[PDB]
DNA sequence: ATCAATATCCACCTGCAGATACTACCAAAAGTGTATTTGGAAACTGCTCCATCAAAAGGCATGTTCAGCTGGATTCCAGCTGAACATGCCTTTTGATGGAGCAGTTTCCAAATACACTTTTGGTAGTATCTGCAGGTGGATATTGAT
DNA sequence: ATCAATATCCACCTGCAGATACTACCAAAAGTGTATTTGGAAACTGCTCCATCAAAAGGCATGTTCAGCTGGAATCCAGCTGAACATGCCTTTTGATGGAGCAGTTTCCAAATACACTTTTGGTAGTATCTGCAGGTGGATATTGAT
C-alpha cells in the first residue's frame, strides 16, 4: 500500500510551520488588485506607494491570523474541532466590530 | 464669595429641542446626558483635526480640516448631512459683512 | 448694533465660545474663522438628530419629557447613532429590551 | 477566465492564514465568510486612508495614509513610518 | 394544588421586568462599603464625592450588564441556556480583557 | 481621634439576588452556581482598575477628595466612556 | 531636497550598551522607531489631558510622571519613574 | 557646552524630545524638566525591549535583531505585551501555540 | 512487537543583499547669554459638602424544601472535509522605461494675530409658583398551567 | 377545550420633587475697529518612484478520488437549579451637625518665553569593504502508520 498520513496530521503539520515563520500568505499581486478595486470606489485615478499596499496586507493579514484565533476557541468552545462561519459571526460580535 | 461660572450647553441644546419639538421638555439628567454628548463629539473632531493638520505640517485649523474630521469621525448619512450643514453655515457667515 | 457670529452664520449653537474652546483647548497654534463656524453647525445638528429622535421615544412612551431612558432609546434604535457612541454608556439609560429565540417556551 | 478580485483570494491562502491562527480542521462555507470579512476590513481601512490623501490634496495613496488610517482604527502598525 | 409556574417562567418574566426599567441593581451601600475598601487598599483616608461613587456604580452595571449579553451569547453557541463561568471567561478572552 | 471600623470582605455585599438582577437585564434565563463568585471576581477587577486610575488623578490634583470627573476620566481613558457626571 | 528625522542612531546606542556583539535590520529598526513614535505620543497626551483637567498651561516632569504611571503596566512603570526621576536629578546637579 | 542628554546622562536626544513637545500643541508651555523625564522612560523602554529582542536572537543563534525577534520577545513578556497588546509588529508573525485538544491521541 | 516511508534535524558551505566604516558637506538644530514676562505656589480663608450621627421600618436577603428539566454522557452513522496526486495556469521576477506627480523653491496677499475699547450675555443667586408623573388603589383583561 | 390562580393592564388620582418663571446683578465673554504679521496657495519644476511592459520560469492553485473520522441527532438520567415560602435583618430614608478640605482671591519670584548669536550635530551622498545568514547539500534519525 502506498504511505497516507491519518487527516489531521499534515493540518497540525502546517501550524507548526506557518506559527513558525512571519512571511505573508496571500500571493501579492492577487491583494494588490483587489486593493486597487476597492480603493477606485472611494477615488478614481489613484496610485498607490509600494509600502502603501505592504502596510496593509501586513495588518490586513495580521487581523485574519488573530480573528481565526479566536474563531477558534470558539469552535472549541462548542465542543468542536472545526471553524464554522457560526463562529467568525461569534467572535466579530463579541469584539464589538458587528452587532 | 462667587462660585466661578459653570458654561455648559443647557440653553442651545434647548433652543434646539424647541425646534425639533415644541411641546417637548426635558430633564436635568437628560440635559447632562446631552452635554456630555456635545462636549465628546467636540473632542473627537477638535482632536481628529489636530492631527490632520499636523500630519500636513500646517500650523492653522480651517474649515477644511474639521470638515476632513468629520467624514472620517462619522458614519454614512451622519457624515453627509453634518458636511452639508456646515458647509452652508460657512458660505452662509462669509457671505455677510 | 452688533451680530453675534453665530446669527450671522444662521445657528443657534454657539460660534464664539467654540472658538474660544479651539483655543483654549491647544489643538493648533492657529485657529482659522471658518472653523468655529463648522463645527458649531455639526455639533448643533447632531444636537437636533438626537432630541428628534428621543423625543419620538418620550411621545412613545406616553412622556412629554425626555429623560435618559429615552435618549438611550433613540440611540441604540438608530444604527448610525448607535456606531457613533459605540463605546458610550448613559447613566440610567438601560438597555433596549432584547430575549434571545432560543430562550422563549414553545 | 473571467475572474473576480475577491475571489483571488484563494482557498490555499485562506488555509494558510488559519493555519497559523492555530486552526486544524475547515469548514467548506468558512472561505465565502473569510472573503466577506475580509472586504470589509479592507474597505474600512482604505476608506480613511484615501480621506487623507484627498485632504493632502494627492492623487498617491501613501504608507503614512494607511498607517494613519489603521491607528484610527485601533489596528496600531509598527514598522512603515510614523 | 398551589399553584406554581414552570421553572423558566418567572426568569422570563424577571428579565421583561428589568430590561424594561433602568434602575441600579446592586444595593447602594453596600456597593460603597466594596468602592471604599478597594480604594483604601490603594491610598488611606481619601474621601469621596457621592457622585463619585455613583458614577462608578452606574459604569460597573453598565459593564456587567454588557458582560452578561456575550455570555449569554456564548452559552447559547454551546447550544446551552445556562451561563457558566466558562462562558464569562470565553467572552472575556475575546474582548481582549485577558486575550 | 477615633479611627473607622476595619473594611474587610466586602464583595459579598453583592449578594446573589443582585447578581441575578444584572444577568436578567443582561437577557440571562438560566445561571449556573458557580457564576456568582466569578462575577464578583470580575467586579472587583474592573473596579480596581478603574479606582487605581480615578485615585492616581485625584493625588495628582493633590485633593484628598476623589471627584466625579476624576472617576469618568478614569472611566475616559479605560474605554469606557460615561455620560451624565461629567465635563 | 529635505532630511527626515528618526529615533534610529539613538536606539542604536542603546542596543550597543546591552549587547555591544547585537546588530539590528533596518526593518527591525522601522520597528523600534514606531515603538518610540508611539509611546512618545501615549505619554505626551496624557500628560497634556493631565494639565488641562487640573487648569494648567505647563507640562512639566511631574505630568510626564503621572501619565507614565496611568500607562505603562506595574514594574515597567516602577522601573520608568525611576529612570526619570534619576535622570532629572542628575540634570539638576550637572 | 555640554549637551543636556550629557548633562542628564541619557543616550536618548533631549533637544528633540522639548522640540516635538512643544511643536506637538501638547500645552502652551514645557517644563525644562519634562523632556528629561521623557527622553529617560523612552530610553529605559527602548533598552528593555532590546535586551529581551537581544535574548531571542541569541535562542534563535542570530546575532541580528530583526523583526521576528521584537515579536517573541514582546509577546512572551507579560507587561510588554500588555502595553503593546493593540499593536501588531510587521513581519512578527506569532508564538507557537496549539490549543491541547487538536493534538493527537 | 517489527518495519518501511517521510519528515525533520544538524553540520557545513557559499554567494550576496544588505550592513558597515569612511570622508566630506551643510542646513538646521541645539547650546549659550540676556532681557522680559508670568504661571502657579503660598498664604489666608470663605463656605460647600462630606462623614457621621440617630432612629424607625419594611423592602429584600437568606436559607430551606421540592422536583422539573437541563446538561452531560453514550451511542451511532451519514457525509463532509483532509490527503494525495495530476495537470497547467498565472504569479513572480527583474529589468528597462516613460513620465506622473511628489516635493522643493519663490512669490505674495488674504486672513490671522495682537490690542484697545464698548457692549452684550449667560451664569448664579434668591425666592416664588406651576406641573409632569411616580406611585397608590381598584377593578377589568390576559397569561399560564392543571386537568 | 374548561377553568382557576395569578400576573398584567390601564384608568383614575394625589402628593411633590423638580421644572419653570423673574428679577437683579455682573464678570467674563463677545464684538468692533485698527494696525501688523505671515501661513500656505499658487505657479513652475526637478527628480523620485510608480505603472507598465515583456517573457520566461515554475511554483502553486485547481479538479478529482477515496475514506477516515467528525458533527449532529437521538436517547437516557442524575442532580442542578428555579420556584415558592418563612423569617427577620439591614438597607433605605429622613434630618441634623461639625468641620475637613475644596476653592476663591491676592501677592510675588522662580522659571519659562523671546531674541540674537555661536557652535555642534545628524542627515546626507557618494564610495568602497565587509559579513550574517538564507538557501542548498548530504546523511543521521525521529516520527508516523502500516503490519
Ligand atoms: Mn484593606
Ligand atoms: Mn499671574
Ligand atoms: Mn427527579
Ligand atoms: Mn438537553
Ligand atoms: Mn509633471
Ligand atoms: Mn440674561
Ligand atoms: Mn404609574
Ligand atoms: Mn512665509
Ligand atoms: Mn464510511
Ligand atoms: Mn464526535
Ligand atoms: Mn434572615
Ligand atoms: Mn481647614
Ligand atoms: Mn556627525
Ligand atoms: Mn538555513
Amino acid at each position: 500500500k502506498p504511505h497516507r498520513y491519518r487527516p489531521g496530521t499534515v493540518a497540525l503539520r502546517e501550524i507548526r510551520r506557518y506559527q513558525k515563520s512571519t512571511e505573508l500568505l496571500i500571493r501579492k499581486l492577487p491583494f494588490q488588485r483587489l486593493v486597487r478595486e476597492i480603493a477606485q470606489d472611494f477615488k478614481t485615478d489613484l496610485r498607490f506607494q509600494s509600502s502603501a499596499v505592504m502596510a496593509l496586507q501586513e495588518a490586513c493579514e495580521a487581523y485574519l491570523v488573530g480573528l481565526f484565533e479566536d474563531t477558534n476557541l470558539c469552535a472549541i468552545h462548542a465542543k468542536r474541532v472545526t471553524i464554522m462561519p457560526k463562529d467568525i459571526q461569534l467572535a466579530r460580535r463579541i469584539r464589538g466590530e458587528r452587532a | 464669595r462667587k462660585r466661578s461660572r459653570k458654561e455648559s450647553y443647557s440653553i442651545y441644546v434647548y433652543k434646539v429641542l424647541k425646534q425639533v419639538h415644541p411641546d417637548t421638555g426635558i430633564s436635568s439628567k437628560a440635559m447632562g446626558i446631552m452635554n456630555s454628548f456635545v462636549n465628546d463629539i467636540f473632542e473627537r473632531i477638535a482632536g481628529e483635526a489636530s492631527r490632520l493638520a499636523h500630519y500636513n505640517k500646517r500650523s492653522t485649523i480651517t474649515s477644511r480640516e474639521i470638515q476632513t474630521a468629520v467624514r472620517l469621525l462619522l458614519p454614512g448619512e451622519l457624515a453627509k448631512h453634518a458636511v452639508s450643514e456646515g458647509t452652508k453655515a460657512v458660505t452662509k457667515y462669509t457671505s455677510a459683512k | 448694533k452688533a451680530k453675534t457670529r453665530s446669527s450671522r452664520a444662521g445657528l443657534q449653537f454657539p460660534v464664539g465660545r467654540v472658538h474660544r474652546l479651539l483655543r483654549k483647548g491647544n489643538y493648533s497654534e492657529r485657529v482659522g474663522a471658518g472653523a468655529p463656524v463648522y463645527l458649531a453647525a455639526v455639533l448643533e445638528y447632531l444636537t437636533a438628530e438626537i432630541l428628534e429622535l428621543a423625543g419620538n421615544a418620550a411621545r412613545d412612551n406616553k412622556k412629554t419629557r425626555i429623560i435618559p431612558r429615552h435618549l438611550q432609546l433613540a440611540i441604540r434604535n438608530d444604527e448610525e447613532l448607535n456606531k457613533l457612541l459605540g463605546r458610550v454608556t448613559i447613566a440610567q439609560g438601560g438597555v433596549l429590551p432584547n430575549i434571545q429565540a432560543v430562550l422563549l417556551p414553545k | 477566465v473571467l475572474r473576480d478580485n475577491i475571489q483571488g483570494i484563494t482557498k490555499p491562502a485562506i488555509r494558510r492564514l488559519a493555519r497559523r491562527g492555530g486552526v486544524k480542521r475547515i469548514s467548506g462555507l468558512i472561505y465565502e465568510e473569510t472573503r466577506g470579512v475580509l472586504k470589509v476590513f479592507l474597505e474600512n481601512v482604505i476608506r480613511d486612508a484615501v480621506t487623507y490623501t484627498e485632504h493632502a490634496k494627492r492623487k498617491t495613496v501613501t504608507a503614512m495614509d494607511v498607517v494613519y488610517a489603521l491607528k484610527r482604527q485601533g489596528r496600531t502598525l509598527y514598522g512603515f513610518g510614523g
